[PDB]
């Protein structure tokens, strides 16, 4: 109970698996939204292609 | 009497962690056992750590005018957690005391404190025929304590009518600024009975008077603080009464 010696800390681990590195980033998040289209008309801006540099 | 010379500065910081408390004493060594006796059990309910742990009284300012200070046991520690409780809930009670008086200054301050533990220290009022005299409340100034003067305890008369110079018959240590910073006095239970009532009778009496004046280098700290940490040792009390909660 009440105690404030100065030991290392107190006890040993207590389950910390969901906090680990692999599990910290195991979630995929949105990185970008690319906008294409299939126009019949000559739209040179949105012209079919959409280019995006892969960056977080 | 206390002609010791540990080291002079500081070496080892060794903390006394009893129960909930923590002290961090200047060192550990250099302590005086009153008469060569350790607080022992009556040859009862023994609370141990519950009651046996360090409690700190109020800190008082030592100044170039100070005449002294005095306290009573268990009296002072009557407002201390479990030891404060067990004192009012029982008709009995005997206890030892580890009076650990600390006083810190610099290599620039000079003076000398003599911590005197007077067993059965009744205070000045020259009515031999009718002693006790001063009211229960005056005689018991709690944790804030009382003070000597140049209820009136005269310093050179140790506040009882006997020349201060002979005070050195009672257990004591001299906190001499150039040497020791701490004073350790273990006082075992001393009274006419095997056990008695704490609320009415005062066992010991811690009296710290100045043997040397306080002189500080040019301009520094105008005053230095003295602290009294007291602890109940090997205590027992009989027997719980209608735990008359206040």
């Amino acid at each position: 109970p009440s105690d404030t010696v100065q030991t290392r800390h107190v006890v040993q681990h207590r389950s910390r698996s969901e906090s680990s590195i692999e599990s910290f980033f195991a979630r995929g998040a949105c990185v970008t939204i690319m906008t294409v289209d299939n126009p019949a008309s000559t739209t040179n801006k949105d012209k079919l292609f959409a280019v995006w540099k892969i960056t977080y | 009497s206390p002609n010791i010379e540990a080291c002079g500065y500081s070496d080892r910081v060794l903390q006394l962690t009893l129960g909930n408390s923590t002290i961090t004493t200047q060192e550990a060594a250099n302590s005086v056992v009153a008469y060569g006796r350790w607080p022992e059990y009556l040859r009862p309910t023994e609370p141990d750590v519950a009651a046996c742990r360090f409690y700190t009284l109020d800190t008082v300012s030592w100044t170039k005018e100070s005449r002294g200070w005095w306290w009573k046991l268990p009296d002072a520690l009557r407002d201390m957690g479990l030891f404060g409780q067990n004192m009012y809930y029982h008709y009995l009670g005997r206890s030892g005391y580890t009076v650990h008086v600390q006083c810190n200054a610099s290599k620039f301050h000079q003076g000398a404190l003599g911590v005197f533990a007077v067993p059965e220290m009744c205070l000045a009022g020259d009515s031999n025929t009718t002693t006790m005299h001063t009211s229960y409340q005056n005689a018991n100034p709690g944790e804030k304590g009382g003070t000597f003067t140049g209820f009136c305890p005269v310093d050179y008369l140790l506040g009882n009518g006997t020349l201060l110079g002979n005070a050195f018959v009672f257990p004591h240590q001299i906190i001499n600024l150039r040497t020791n910073n701490c004073a350790t006095l273990v006082l075992p239970y001393v009274n006419s009975l095997s056990i008695d009532s704490m609320v009415k009778h005062n066992n010991w009496g811690i009296a710290i008077l100045p043997l040397a004046p306080l002189n500080f280098a040019s301009e520094s700290s105008p005053e230095i603080p003295i602290t009294l940490t007291i602890a109940p040792m090997c205590c027992e009390f009989n027997g719980l009464r209608n735990i008359t909660l206040p």
